[PDB]
């Protein structure tokens, strides 16, 4: 996976250069947002089945036929798939904030998701819902700044699935 | 021997040959077409069920 300093450190290596003002100003920029990602991450993973247990419930309500025979998260095992992946969703999310780049949600959430979803008969639309959902509370729980950072990688996860 | 006795008497039946069965056919065709009807009802009903919810 690449995050936002190695991302940066890239980008001067394709080209043979050693850093400049603007990459060390990039480096300062993520440098500064540290204490704030790694704040946000503990109370995110403190606060995690709160955190998918209120996104599902606000899903199932804004759509109900989801769990009623014939939706796709109508069986146990399909409900229980369901809430699987949207906490799969709320950490790797952590994970993107915590890197401050969202190469890890291609890398190894977005890259074939769309596809296999199609295949599974999986809803897309509700699957953005339930994204939207964890977005809320998330940064209900977590407050400003940090639910801005979280937002840009639930959005990336919104994107890569719309 | 002098009664009279009777040895090979005629048939009931013509001579012609057997009628065709065209009409009748039609109608039997009519009766299959009727009959497929009642289980091509089911098997549409199977058809139009949702895609991948098993």
């Amino acid at each position: 996976m690449q995050d936002a300093i190695t991302s940066v450190i890239n980008t001067y290596d394709v080209q043979g250069k050693y850093f400049d003002t603007s990459a060390f100003d990039k480096l300062k920029a993520y440098y500064a947002t540290g204490e704030l990602r790694v704040r946000a991450a503990g109370t995110i993973s403190a606060n995690a089945a709160t955190i998918i247990k209120e996104a599902s419930a606000k899903l199932f309500s804004n759509q109900p036929d989801l769990v009623r025979p014939g939706g796709n998260a109508y069986t146990t095992r399909r409900y229980a798939a369901c809430v699987r992946d949207m906490d799969y969703f709320l950490r790797y999310a952590t994970y993107a904030m915590l890197a401050g780049d969202t190469s890890i949600l291609d890398e190894r959430v977005l890259n074939g998701l769309k596809e296999t979803y199609n295949s599974l008969g999986v809803p897309i639309s509700s699957t953005v819902q339930g994204i939207q959902a964890m977005k809320e509370v998330t940064g209900s729980l977590v407050g400003s700044g940090a639910a801005k950072e979280m937002g840009v990688y639930f959005d990336y996860l919104s994107s890569g699935l719309s | 021997m002098q009664p009279i006795i009777l040895r090979t008497l005629s048939a009931r039946r013509p001579v012609q040959g057997r009628p065709n069965l065209e009409t009748y056919t039609s109608e039997v065709e009519r009766w299959k077409a009727i009959a497929q009807t009642q289980y091509a009802l089911e098997l549409a009903k199977e058809m139009s069920r949702p895609a991948l919810r098993t």
